RNA sequence: CGGAAGGGCACCACCAGGAGUGGAGCCUGCGGCGCGCUACACUGACGGAGCCAGCGAGACCUUGGCCGAGAGGUCUUGGGAAACUCCGUCGUGCUGGGGAUAGAGCAUUGUAAUUAUUGCUCUUCAACGAGGAAUUCCUAGUAAGCGCAAGUCAUCAGCUUGCGUUGAUUACGUCCCUGCCCUUUGUACACACCGC
């Protein structure tokens, strides 16, 4: 749903054909695509603004499309999925390229440097793996395992420590001045790292 | 320490072992060597007509050992290349059975090799023996 | 696309023309959204070779 | 002695212009059948 | 028992076993030393990993690969992946996860193909 | 066969997955 | 027939 | 995503056989239904919603012939790819085209230059049907003919009548893409004549009376001879149908 | 009939893709002045062909 | 017969030429054991198989 | 530079080489035509 | 093509222009292969 | 992979890339270890020759061989001339390298020399600007003719 | 050679045979 | 259907769909009560989280994502069995 | 003979340009201000460096 | 019935290149048209050496033993490809690239007509010197090279279809040309934009 925040109402209800529910979203910089990603389907469903029909069904993944995101300069997406890949399309003037990238497991948070440059992507081994986009390449990643105060359940049979509970990060977003990342997910810790140097500045519980 | 071909490359073994058995000399080398063919598939015989009989035992030395039992028709199997029959497109074709067994009767008459039950042809002690020690000699080759 | 393409001295006569139609006023009324969208367009693009030149009448024309 | 398939028929100016002469019958009519859009 | 880990590399239809266990400081191919790979021209094609992290670490560590399938040139690539694969689980498991990361970004900047496969996975336009 | 083995799925568990010539006959 | 913008700078 | 396949696929052989069965009841009912007084399943899911992309493909290290019989047959169909296919496994290459979204697919046989095999496979797991097609001629064999007009078409189905005939005009139906318009101009005939289904295209003009046709496109005899329910990989799926030849009836029935 | 070469060879078109590198190409005209060949060949370059 | 694979079979000394067999192409062949048939086409390097 | 003279329009070569390709020539020709009469 | 036929019919005894335009936009018609099934008939005929 | 995106050329190692230009003709296609034989040696028989550097000897030539500016054929309607227009970097790389190896393979195709040898005297007459090599000169040629008629 | 020329003849004479049947 | 409906939705359709049921018939665990024991233990994930509780009625996407949690005992001795454990994902 | 450098800024699109030949328009890397339009004939992409023989001349269109 | 303007798409178009057919030999489908395979060598040929795959599971294969240059035959057992790479010979000559054809000899197959077919060996060394006019096809594990296996109701046995192996150069832009298609009631819903 599209709404706007002057006269406060919907413009639109953007949906599919069959009711599909939808997991994530991203919306290119000029206002003019929007782009959802739902769990039933694994195809990144796009809209048009001012039409209101729905463009087209980016397709390509396999298993859930966790995440989308648009570099606001060369105006991209990045798409990540389940499939333990990271998908990266330009959808723009003829051409619909697309570029797929593999980490080593389950992704499930993204997010993009604000100049437009780079992926910062968390995994389920708790990896924030950090690419290149024109380059699709892996600049470097940063280990999240150990830092992360997860909590015990007193329902539970194990420890609070050898248990994969919360052991990664399901949100992650940069810093503007594209330095630092904030992380957090499941567990009970907030996780402050900076990109250019791999490690953490802080840990707020 | 204990070394072997294993540990040796192949080619700089092949040739120190043949020209270790040209100096030995008894080798009893047949009397048609230098006609022979070495392949139906080929079309002109060796060009060193002087030692690549002793070049293909050595070879064969290396393949049983590498190998632990061997027939004659593995060997052939093992040599036989491919050929080109022209407009036709080509088909794969045996090695020379006959070279080879006067290459494997050569290396039993030596005593390299002792024969090998299940049917087939292995490589004796002193034969291995022998193998490690110029094994090692061409790897301190280097001096 | 054609204020893109077209260059700098064309501009630069561009600019002569708005002179003009400002001593003939009443052009300007009639098209002040138009003149106004390429005018400022147009500058928006040429910024940066347009204030590195210096010309004096051209700082009038400007004024 | 048998057959034992179909042989594939040639192809000859009888059997085309029948064929030609039922798709004009057909498009005059304006009855030939498509893929129309499912509505609502 | 003895500190052991196991790998597999996988180019194209190339599969490559790699043994890891703590040892003298030995890489052995097919029951052949490294030193004596085939195709004798990507012998720095699998000399790689060596050369890019340092050798002391294979001073302390024996390495034993086994391959099968694939031609000459995908054979060379599996057994690439396998060893850095290989020694990085090592380093993880019996070492300090500091040198993992060392190992780890070094192997990633130099050729990412190193550490994750690269699925040529087809395009239809 | 060729049914089963293509829908294995491949993450199955079951338990028991933690498991002269008369002379050499007489010997062994 | 020429292209907008190229009939610009010819008048 | 393989378990994905595993159980789509069992449910759309439960799906098929429940069809089946509702189809025996509904030709019981048919006689009760004259005393007092429709899509398949596929094609119902996405009908008139989706339209159809196809991927043409050679069979695999294609003769020039084949090649431009595979562009003759892409210039044919609207919203068609082509592909050439070199050193794709099977496996991968409907993965591939599961994956990249493609209603579905025909890859082309022939013997020589001369093509004589033509398969339609519908991904989501749905039918494939193999035809033998025998009586080719191309454009490229004729002349330069101009260029096809590449309007979408306008469709003639003739003396399909069992329900296998329902079956393979819904498959090419919906090959074909929906929805033309009033004054679409160019036309596919799909004609039929004791099994032999023959194609052509025609452009034509209303004239001030009736109606002339210009023949054109490709021209070829195409007969069924398989209709499996799986998709191509898995040459294990149950066979729909399949033609009989070493049958004593074999050169009289029809439709069988 | 000695059988060492094609002597008469129908070559791919155009004469400047089989032509030498460098050169001087003139069209006789019969109503272009008068030149005298002697002198004009004297007068062209050392490595041409005309 | 005397070369056959699944549901394929070469069949020699039945005709004496290939113009022969092309002849009779097209044919309900049937076998003693009673299985039906058809002969395809001539084949080539024999003279009439 | 020596001239050379060129041929324009062995024996038992040549009509060896006419018999078979007449040969080739009639016996395709027949298997062709018996084929569309039997059909 | 099309464009073709248009110009023809609109530039055009009406049925035997019909016919020929019939005749010559169909572009694929054995006209050797009509004689031969003739032939082909009148000797099972004559059989 | 440098062939999905629009410059991973441009990413590419420039030697690769000379040796994959290298393996191409008929009877070449699909041997990369036999064209990384041939470069090996050419190196070789450069630094034995100029004993500078092989591959500063590479750079050299293939920076002094990409051409400058050059014609587009404009039809104007069926009277077909050449207009002189500027050419982008890496349409030069691509150009250098693609006559530094046809340059190569022309001149060992009927010779006693061998692709190796010829290769490497290609290239040292390159980094000359010597104008006794096919690219010099033909690089010459392009020019020229823009220059003639820009 | 010359068994090849007869037989040759022959099956012309075949081939007329079969058309002044047909 | 809407019979469907008020006929076959049962106790029994909805047990089935229980977790540790799903479990035995994609044969995760022999038994149920192996199966409820591994819930316990905790070894199962749904998607990118893992379950402690049997009572969970598995959606159908879901179902259809459930696998073992990564570094468990029973991961580690299936892939030794089938001798393709990898200790590069410290399987 | 001198030659100058020049960094590519925008490539211009929509202009019919005949195919293969794309417009541009470059600043001098020496002076950041004075601009030119020029073609060129290879793949180019914005903020790239290019050879210039000629400084005075700017590319018209090529139909 | 026609015209204008705007926008999109395409290896039937532009642009950059690649690879063919067409020349010769061979095979063979349509009746002169067309498709395959082998050549024209030095990125080769030749000789020694090195070895790296995958699909395939309804008197037969065979491991091993014995002789034979080879082909092959004889005695016993049960129901691992080429291209490739390492050294060595050859050098630019239709020469060692090319093996047509011819002659002779050696064995196998049926059978009896001294019948035919197959394989090996010697000697004989033709055309072919990179293929005009034209013309088609092509964007990533793609062009192209290399081998292997099966004949699973159609089609195929000098061939179809699979599988493995080696793996590029050049576009990835543009509507300028050649076409083709769409639009000229915003219809829908803010903001902006546009306004017969």
């Amino acid at each position: 749903r599209a709404w706007d925040l002057i006269r406060y109402r919907n413009f639109r209800t953007f949906t599919g054909t069959e009711r599909i529910q939808f997991n994530c979203l991203a919306v290119d910089p000029s206002g003019e695509v929007v782009c959802a990603g739902s769990l039933d389907n694994f195809d990144i469903h796009v809209w048009s603004v001012q039409t209101g029909q729905l463009l087209d069904a980016l397709s390509g993944h396999e298993g859930p499309v966790s995440c989308l995101s648009f570099s606001q300069e060369n105006s991209v997406l990045a798409s990540a999925s389940w499939d333990k890949t990271i998908r990266i399309w330009s959808i723009f003037g003829r051409s619909q390229q697309v570029e797929p990238i593999e980490v080593y497991s389950d992704v499930l948070a993204l997010s993009m440097r604000p100049d437009g440059k780079e992926v910062a992507v968390s995994t389920l081994k708790g990896q924030i793996s950090i690419f290149n986009i024109e380059d699709a390449k892996q600049v470097g990643n940063i280990d999240c395992r150990k830092d992360i105060i997860s909590g015990r359940f007193n329902q539970d049979r194990f420890t609070a420590k050898n248990s994969e509970r919360s052991k990664f990060f399901t949100t992650i977003h940069y810093s503007f001045d594209g330095m630092a990342i904030v992380a957090g997910g499941n567990n009970n810790s907030i996780c402050l790292y900076d990109v250019p140097n791999e490690v953490l500045l802080k840990r707020f519980i | 320490p204990g070394v072997s071909v294993r540990d040796v490359a192949a080619q700089d073994f092949i040739n120190a072992y043949a020209s270790f058995l040209q100096r030995q000399g008894k080798l009893e080398v047949p009397g048609y060597v230098d006609i022979v063919k070495t392949s139906s598939g080929n079309e002109m015989p060796p060009q060193d007509a002087e030692g690549w009989f002793y070049k293909r035992a050595a070879s064969v030395a290396r393949h049983i050992y590498m190998r632990k039992q061997v027939g004659v028709g593995k060997l052939n199997k093992l040599y036989g290349g491919a050929k080109s029959r022209g407009v036709r497109p080509y088909k794969h074709i045996d090695a020379s059975g006959s070279i080879n067994r006067k290459v494997l009767q050569a290396l039993e008459k030596i005593g390299i090799v002792e024969i090998s039950p299940k049917g087939g042809r292995r490589i004796s002690e002193n034969g291995q023996r022998d193998l490690d020690r110029i094994a090692a000699q061409t790897l301190e080759e280097d001096e | 696309d054609a204020l893109m393409v077209m260059p700098f001295s064309y501009v630069l006569k561009f600019l002569k023309f708005i002179d003009t139609v400002m001593q003939n006023k009443t052009l300007l009324h009639s098209h002040l959204p138009l003149i106004c969208k390429n005018l400022f367009f147009i500058i928006k693009f040429n910024h940066k070779e347009l204030v590195s030149q210096k010309n004096e009448e051209l700082k009038l024309q400007i004024n | 002695f048998d057959r034992t398939a179909k042989p594939v028929p040639v192809i000859t100016s009888e059997v085309t212009e029948s064929l030609e002469d039922m798709i004009r019958r057909r498009i005059q009519d304006s009855n030939f059948d498509d893929l129309q859009r499912r509505t609502l | 028992a003895v500190p052991s880990v196991q790998t597999f590399g996988k180019k194209k239809s190339a599969t490559a076993v790699a043994h890891v266990k703590a040892g003298k400081g030995l890489i052995k191919v097919n029951g052949s030393p490294i030193t004596l790979v085939e195709p004798e021209i990507l012998r720095f094609k699998v000399y790689e990993p060596l050369l890019l992290v340092g050798l002391d670490k294979f001073s302390n560590i024996d390495i034993r690969v086994r391959v099968t399938g694939g031609g000459h040139v995908s054979q060379v690539y599996a057994i690439r992946q396998a060893i850095a694969k290989g020694l990085v689980a090592y380093h993880q498991k019996y070492v300090d996860e500091q040198s993992k990361n060392e190992l780890k970004k070094a192997f990633t900047s130099y050729d990412r193909t190193l550490l994750i496969a690269d699925s040529r996975r087809p395009e239809p336009k | 066969l060729r049914e089963k083995a293509k829908e294995r799925n491949p993450d199955e568990y079951y338990h028991a997955m933690h498991s002269s010539m008369d002379q050499v006959k007489l010997l062994k | 027939s020429l292209k907008a913008g190229e009939r610009l700078m010819e008048a | 995503m393989l378990r994905r396949q595993a159980r789509e696929r069992r449910e759309y052989l439960y799906r098929k056989a429940q069809e089946l069965q509702d189809s025996q009841l509904q030709q019981k009912r048919q006689i009760i239904k004259q005393a007092l007084a429709q899509v398949d399943d596929e094609y119902a899911a996405t009908s008139g919603i989706m339209d159809p992309r196809i991927i043409v493909t050679t069979s695999r290290d294609p003769s020039t012939r084949l090649s431009q019989f595979a562009k003759e047959i892409k210039l044919l169909f609207p919203n068609a790819v082509r592909l050439n296919r070199g050193n794709y496994v099977m496996p991968n290459l409907v993965d591939a085209c599961k994956k990249s979204g493609t209603t579905d697919l025909v890859v082309l046989h022939e013997h020589r230059g001369v093509p004589t095999s033509l398969t339609i496979s519908h991904f989501p797991h749905g039918p494939t049907a193999q035809f033998s097609l025998h009586n080719v001629v191309m454009r490229h064999d004729i002349i330069n003919a101009g260029n096809q007009s590449e309007v979408n078409p306008h469709l003639i189905f003739d003396n399909f009548t069992t329900a296998l005939g329902k079956r393979v005009v819904c498959i090419l139906k919906h090959l074909f893409n929906a929805g033309p318009k009033k004054d679409s101009e160019r036309v596919i005939t799909f004609a039929n004549r004791g099994d032999f289904i023959s194609v052509r295209q025609h452009v034509y003009v209303r004239t001030r009376e009736g109606v002339e046709i210009a023949e054109v496109g490709p021209r070829f005899e195409m007969r069924l001879f398989e209709l499996r329910l799986g998709t191509l990989e898995n040459k294990d799926a149950d066979v729909e149908w399949q033609l009989r030849r070493f049958i004593r009836t074999a050169n009289k029935k029809d439709y069988l | 009939v000695n059988s060492e070469e094609k002597l008469l060879k129908v070559i791919k078109n155009p004469i400047t893709d089989h032509l030498p590198t460098k050169c001087r190409k003139v069209t006789l005209s019969f109503d272009a002045p008068v030149i005298r060949v002697q002198d004009y060949i004297e007068k062209l370059d050392d490595d041409e062909s005309i | 017969p005397y070369k056959i694979f699944k549901n394929t079979a070469f069949i020699k000394d039945m005709f004496s030429s290939a113009m022969e067999v092309a002849r009779f192409e097209g044919a309900q062949i049937k076998t003693v054991s009673g299985i039906r048939g058809e002969i395809k086409r001539a084949l080539s390097k024999p003279e009439g198989h | 530079i020596p001239t050379h003279a060129p041929k324009y329009e062995d024996r038992t070569r040549s009509e060896i080489n006419k018999m078979k390709a007449q040969l080739k020539k009639e016996r395709k020709f027949t298997m062709k035509e018996i084929r569309k009469d039997a059909k | 093509q099309l464009k073709n036929l248009k110009a023809a019919l609109k530039a055009r005894e009406k049925k035997k222009a019909i016919a020929e335009i019939r005749e010559e936009f169909n572009p694929f018609e054995g006209i050797s292969k009509q004689i031969g099934e003739e032939q082909r008939k009148r000797a099972f005929e004559a059989r | 992979r440098y062939a999905n995106k629009r410059f991973r050329k441009a990413q590419c190692p420039i030697i690769e890339r000379l040796t994959n230009s290298l393996m191409m003709n008929g009877r070449n296609n699909g041997k990369k270890l036999k064209a990384v034989r041939i470069i090996k040696h050419t190196l070789d028989i450069i630094n034995v020759l100029t004993d500078q550097n092989p591959i500063q000897v590479v750079v050299d030539a293939i920076t002094n061989t990409g051409p400058r500016e050059d014609t587009t054929r404009v039809g104007g309607g069926g009277a077909a001339r050449r207009q002189a227009v500027d050419v982008s970097p890496l349409r030069r790389v691509n150009q250098a390298i693609a006559l530094l190896t046809i340059g190569a393979r022309e001149a060992a195709f009927r010779n006693i020399k061998t692709i190796a040898e010829t290769l490497a005297e290609e290239l040292i007459n390159a980094a000359k600007g010597s104008s006794t090599s096919y690219a010099i000169k033909k690089k010459d040629e392009l020019e020229r003719v823009a220059k003639s008629n820009r | 050679h010359t068994l090849a020329n007869n037989v040759e003849s022959k099956l012309r004479d075949d081939l007329e045979r079969l058309k002044k049947i047909r | 259907k809407i019979s469907d409906l008020e006929n076959k939705v049962t106790v029994s359709a909805i047990c089935r769909r229980r977790l540790p049921v799903i479990m035995h018939r994609l044969k995760m665990a022999e038994t149920i009560q192996d199966a409820v024991k591994f819930i316990e233990q905790g070894h199962v994930r749904v998607g990118p989280n893992l379950i402690n509780d049997p009572a969970y009625l598995v959606t159908r996407n879901m179902e259809d994502y459930v696998t073992w949690v990564d570094n468990s005992k029973i991961k580690k001795t299936l892939l030794r069995y089938r001798n393709q454990i990898d200790d590069f994902d410290f399987s | 003979t001198p030659v100058t450098l020049a960094k590519v800024i925008k490539v211009l699109g929509r202009t019919g340009s005949r195919g293969g030949v794309t417009q541009v328009r470059v600043e001098f890397l020496e002076d950041t201000s004075r601009t030119i339009v020029r073609n060129v004939k290879g793949p180019v992409r914005e903020n790239d460096i290019l050879v210039l023989m000629e400084s005075e001349r700017e590319a018209r269109r090529l139909r």
